[PDB]
RNA sequence: GUGAAAGCGUGGCCUAACGAUCCUUUAGACCUUCGGAAUUCGAAGCUAGAGGUGUCAGAAAAGUUACCACAGGGAUAACU
RNA sequence: CCCGUCUUGAAACACGGACCAAGGAGUCUGACAUGUGUGCGAGUCAACGGGCGAGUAAACCCGUAAGGCGUAAGGAAGCUGAUUGGUGGGAUCCCCCUGAGGGGUGCACCGCCGACCGACCUUGAUCUUCUGAGAAGGGUUCGAGUGUGAGCAUACCUGUCG
RNA sequence: GCGACCCCAGGUCAGGCGGGAUUACCCGCUGAGUUUAAGCAUAUCAAUAAGCGGAGGAAAAGAAACUUACAAGGAUUCCCCUAGUAACGGCGAGCGAACCGGGAACAGCCCAGCCUUAGAAUCGGGCGGCUCCGUCGUCCGAAUUGUAGUCUGGAGAAGCGUCCUCAGCGGCGGACCGGGCCCAAGUCCCCUGGAAGGGGGCGCCGGAGAGGGUGAGAGCCCCGUCGUGCCCGGACCCUGUCGCACCACGAGGCGCUGUCUACGAGUCGGGUUGUUUGGGAAUGCAGCCCAAAUCGGGCGGUGAAUUCCGUCCAAGGCUAAAU
């Protein structure tokens, strides 16, 4: 060890030279994912091939929760909602998840909605060719009875344009780091406040 | 690229440029990190000093999302604005643009720099710094909190 | 008995060119197949090339 | 419990939102068991009875040895919330034997 | 503090009389943290000292080999 | 005087070498650093993957709140978070004058001294939800800070380390 | 003494199952030191080599006793990132994960327990028939110390009415995988040479100028190569179409209903010991000791009591794909 220069750290003092992953596979990766794909397309033939509808979901934490993503299926009480039975629902290519709760109705909205615009462009073939029951569609299984590519309901950010408002004295005169100090103040004294409090109720 | 290796070079000077009396040994100086306080004592002193030793306090399982806080100048605040609403903000004085920071991945504003001249500017965001308030105040602006 | 410095798989074999720098080597490949100086310099015979 | 201020700092901080409460489940009666069995383990009391350390623990109640009764039962069963609960327990044995 | 006062005093008239990291312990700050929210114990931090390394820039360390081994040394003994 | 070698000192009564052919030793990889070349630039990077495509391990295209590094620092932490330069030298240019001249211009760089953010200390008119806000005013203290960004990717030599 | 049952013994009794081999990947156990620390004992090498076992085309894992503290995500696995980071460490040498986020793939389920009692409705074996991976009949057994149905917390049972859904095989074709056969154009003239496949001249094919062979650099001598056409077979899966059949008794879905609403023990947990982990008043595992609960239990990365809050439901089981 000799100069200036930064402390090393090599994590290099095992058998490392046996546990090189080598990347040589994958362009033969990407071949072998693609005529997967391309087999499935054509076994699930008209249905999309993007797969089963997924819900909106916020991301986790306080660094992702001001974006959304696809989650994994719609709640039970989201089918109840749109009025789709919980058994009925995969079957007509719906995520179900009987996991994931509702905290909150823009939650539960959202999804409702989307469920709803689903099955507006649904068109599901009867079961036995000619007798029809309900849920089927008529004269629509040829009519634009193709294969979606892609997705068919992005989940995209929809970011609002910069709005002009008109300054009002009331708003001139807030003082916002104020309110932050004291809201502060206020969180990290509420439990000795609360304590005081009890404890003069016990004298009183 | 071996044709460029100096060692090509020292082809035929016996000692490949590691010299005749040290010659090029193993690890003259043990491996890695050795003697950090014994040897190598004057090294880490003159070029690495605080490296031996414990200060401050454990967090155990700390969770870096729960710290996220992404921070922009006054400087930058009104880049953040698309050129087309800028020219609206310049074509009509008695309203004001609204540039919520939170939009543009940012949390906090601080008060580096100065705004526009004659702009005032209604800005939202989840934190704020009281030069960064100061400033907007001072130009006709507001600020307002969102979470 | 065995090669010094044996020859291992693990070799970094590919370069990732930043993409701007391989679009700029391209329009400038691209430009100078329009000058029939470089082109004939290059070994092309375009003696009978109307243009 | 309050709605969310929309301040990023205090109390009840948050983004504002319409909160509304969960729908049951069926497993929001976890713990709860049916009549039956009820019946079933208060009959299997009466034919096996107590074990000796639950014995040991009655005994040290009825002569007021209270704060004993559960040490006694935080070493033998080993938390103090258990044991806490268990002493309890002996308490309504006993308080509903002495009545008889 | 001392002197009426100027002034002198941050140890011994001057040139020696002494000690890092980690750990422990004490002192100080109506101080910070225990990361779901609180209270009280406990624990963990911040600042200044103490417990010591005398091989004194600071590993935790008894012999023997004539049964002996290896890397070297003419940088070094036992001849000329 | 016999080459090679260690050596203060080799023709040495120091060691290797009978002779010839062929083989025979600073490499590959990870991290970092300085330098240089190239692209773009407050950004930069097509990297997992996807869309494809020389019927195709290449090339080409894709970053929608992705991610890395950079764009803001200080503090153990709770937290707070840059009021936006003065001066002495100085390149180049302009004017007068034709002097080792006098004015205007003053980049880069260096020296010197303020101010600003933060740790620590200090300070408190006027307010407040009693612990916060902050008119004014600070410091032989401390910082890998600020005072109109310089980085990111990539190629290679050299150097440290595994 | 004769019988039933229980436990056990014998049988070359009738019909089945098991051992061993292979090493690249996979699962379990066991388990070093060289080495590094410029010495060395903790540490490191390494939860590695060697050792002992067990599988498959994948294995293992897997439908939360989870992540998290958010506006919340939602089985498992894998890639990028998180990150050489939190943490651990003679806090020395070194060591070092996870969640979020972006992608590949995507799939969910089965039991145990209260619930046939107007009927063990279940299953095996012997024998016989048939349309033979099965099914029907008959006989003898298994089983009430419980087979089959119903139920699995996402629920569910029961009652009520809305009147929504549910019952097969066969023919042909496509798709998929494998194989077989035919099919372009000079061997023209001159020179050299042992030989033309070389040079020069004159032609030709080309969706075929990949490659090889033949007496020297062969597109046109030969096999092939490009692109059609024709023919044969394997999978019984997927899919298109046609024909025939098409009993809603029951069951499910939806809506409501006072009521009912059963969920795994020497296991969880605790003490202690050893080991292991980034896990630090103790991450997992294991031994021994103690030993639970049912408006309860586990988790919420600092031990403890107290008051709340969030979250999931262990101690039983199966499961393709991305690797
Ligand atoms: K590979
Ligand atoms: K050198
Ligand atoms: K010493
Ligand atoms: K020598
Ligand atoms: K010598
Ligand atoms: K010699
Ligand atoms: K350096
Ligand atoms: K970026
Ligand atoms: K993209
Ligand atoms: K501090
Ligand atoms: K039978
Ligand atoms: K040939
Ligand atoms: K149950
Ligand atoms: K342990
Ligand atoms: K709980
Ligand atoms: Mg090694
Ligand atoms: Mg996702
Ligand atoms: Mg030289
Ligand atoms: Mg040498
Ligand atoms: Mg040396
Ligand atoms: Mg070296
Ligand atoms: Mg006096
Ligand atoms: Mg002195
Ligand atoms: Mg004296
Ligand atoms: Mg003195
Ligand atoms: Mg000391
Ligand atoms: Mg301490
Ligand atoms: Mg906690
Ligand atoms: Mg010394
Ligand atoms: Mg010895
Ligand atoms: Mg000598
Ligand atoms: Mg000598
Ligand atoms: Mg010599
Ligand atoms: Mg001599
Ligand atoms: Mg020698
Ligand atoms: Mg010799
Ligand atoms: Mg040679
Ligand atoms: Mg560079
Ligand atoms: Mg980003
Ligand atoms: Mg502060
Ligand atoms: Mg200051
Ligand atoms: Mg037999
Ligand atoms: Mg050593
Ligand atoms: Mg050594
Ligand atoms: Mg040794
Ligand atoms: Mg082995
Ligand atoms: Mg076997
Ligand atoms: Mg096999
Ligand atoms: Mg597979
Ligand atoms: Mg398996
Ligand atoms: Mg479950
Ligand atoms: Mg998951
Ligand atoms: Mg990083
Ligand atoms: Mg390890
Ligand atoms: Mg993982
Ligand atoms: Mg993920
Ligand atoms: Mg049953
Ligand atoms: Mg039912
Ligand atoms: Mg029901
Ligand atoms: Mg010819
Ligand atoms: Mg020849
Ligand atoms: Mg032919
Ligand atoms: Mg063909
Ligand atoms: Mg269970
Ligand atoms: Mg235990
Ligand atoms: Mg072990
Ligand atoms: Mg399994």
């Amino acid at each position: 060890m000799k100069h200036n220069n930064v402390i090393p750290n090599g994590h290099f003092k095992k058998h490392w030279q046996n546990y090189v992953r080598t990347w040589f596979n994958q362009p033969a990766r990407k071949t072998r994912r693609r005529a997967a794909r391309q087999k499935k397309a054509a076994t699930i033939f008209p249905r999309p091939t993007a797969g089963s509808l997924r819900p909106i979901v916020h991301g986790q934490t306080l660094k992702y929760n001001m974006k959304v993503r696809a989650g994994r299926g719609f709640s039970l009480e989201e089918l109840k909602a749109a009025g789709i039975p919980k058994k009925l629902a995969p079957t007509i290519g719906i995520a179900v998840d009987h996991r994931r709760r509702n905290r909150s109705l823009e939650g539960l909205q959202t999804n409702v909605q989307r469920l709803k615009t689903y099955k507006a462009k649904l068109v599901i073939f009867p079961r036995r060719a000619k007798k029809v029951k309900a849920g089927d569609s008529s004269a629509e299984e040829l009519a634009n009875a193709t294969q979606v590519q892609g997705p068919y309901l992005p989940i995209v950010r929809d970011q609002p344009a910069i709005e002009l408002v008109k300054i009002t004295d009331e708003m001139k005169s807030f003082k916002a780091y104020g309110k932050l100090r004291i809201e502060r103040t206020n969180a990290r004294h509420f439990g000795a406040r609360l304590k005081r409090a009890a404890e003069a109720e016990k004298e009183e | 690229t071996t044709r460029f290796k100096k060692n090509r070079k020292k082809r035929g000077h016996v000692s490949a440029g590691h010299g005749r009396i040290g010659k090029h040994r193993k690890h003259p100086g043990g491996r890695g990190n050795a003697g950090g306080m014994h040897h190598h004592r004057i090294l880490f002193d003159k070029y690495h000093p605080g490296y031996f030793g414990k200060v401050g306090m454990r967090y155990f399982h700390k969770l870096r999302n729960k710290f996220y806080c992404p921070t922009v100048n006054i400087d930058t605040l009104w880049s953040l604005v698309p050129q087309e609403v800028k020219d609206k903000a310049a074509a009509n004085k008695g309203t004001a643009p609204l540039i919520d920071v939170t939009q543009f991945g940012y949390f906090k504003v601080l008060g580096k720099g100065v705004l526009p001249t004659g702009q005032p500017v209604v800005v939202k965001a989840k934190l704020i710094s009281k030069n960064a308030e100061k400033k907007i105040k001072e130009n006709g602006g507001a600020v307002v909190l969102t979470a | 008995g065995r090669m010094f410095a044996p020859t291992q798989t693990w070799r970094r074999w590919h370069r990732k060119i930043p993409v701007n720098q391989k679009r700029y080597a391209v329009a400038s490949a691209i430009a100078a197949s329009s000058v029939p100086s470089l082109v004939l310099a290059r070994g092309h015979r375009i003696e009978s090339v109307p243009e | 419990k309050q709605p969310n201020t929309g301040i990023s700092v205090g109390l009840n901080k948050g983004h504002v939102v319409t909160k509304k409460e969960l729908a049951p489940r069926p497993s929001d009666r976890k713990g709860k068991t049916s009549k039956r069995i009820h019946f079933v383990r208060s009959l299997i009391r009466e034919v096996a009875g107590f074990a000796p350390y639950e014995k040991r623990i009655t005994e040290l109640l009825k002569v007021g040895k209270d704060k004993r009764a559960l040490k006694v039962a935080k070493r033998k069963l080993g938390t103090h919330k258990r044991a806490k609960k268990k002493r309890e327990e002996m308490s309504s044995v006993l308080r509903k034997m002495r009545a008889t």
